Formats: C-alpha cells, structure tokens, sequence
C-alpha cells in the first residue's frame, strides 16, 4: 500500500512527531511549518530531505 | 494490532 | 484532525486496512478504489460515510 506521501504535498518539515514501523517501511508524522497539519512521510526520504530534523527527532528519544 | 474483545 | 484527511481525496472508500487511537481520536488507514493508495481518515466519519466498511473491518477480527 501507498500510505506515506506527505512530502507530496510541497509544504516545508518542521518537526517529526510520531513514527511507526507498522506498516512496513519505518515511517515518520511529519509536521510541517505554518500549518496545524501532519502527514506520514517515509524515513528513508526524509533523511535526504530533512536530516537535521530526522536527527532532532532521535535525539530527544535517547534512553540509556 | 487492534482485536474487539467480547 | 491535523492528520486525517483520506476523504478530502473524494476517492471511493473500500477496505479497512488498520487502525490506531495513538493521536486520541481513532483512526482507520483506509484503502481506496482501484489503486494501492491509502490514508488515514476519522473512525468518527467512517462510521458515517462507510459503514458497511467499519463494521467488516470489526467483524473480520472479533475474538472471544
């Protein structure tokens, strides 16, 4: 199925708020900016499209 | 993996 | 929602292929007519809109 397709949508990622594995492919809810609204993108496009905010994300979820 | 439990 | 908005596409409803109540309000990924594509849509509105679809989805996973 073709779920994750937020990026298609031409708004701009502000801050990935959720992610899943469960269908598939890992897939992030993407925020974007100027925008209430949120959408799944892939993972794998979004660490080419937005690194620092993939970062951002696996960042403030580090457990030891 | 939702499942109505009955 | 900030989030579902699968009917907003105006494509025929036909199957259930998940569900989630993670962002509160449940939610089902929905799968259209004809093509691979899915979204995510309020369980609120598809209770409304495709009834028939909500309750296969129910009775294919009922447990005892």
């Amino acid at each position: 199925n073709d779920i994750a397709r937020g990026f298609e949508r031409g708004l701009e990622p502000e801050k990935i708020i959720g992610a899943t594995d469960s269908c598939g492919d890992l897939m992030f809810l993407m925020k974007w900016k100027d925008t209430d609204e949120a959408d799944l993108v892939l993972a794998k496009e979004a660490n080419v499209k937005c690194p620092q905010i993939v970062i951002a994300f696996y960042e403030e979820r580090l457990t030891w | 993996v939702p499942r109505v439990s009955l």
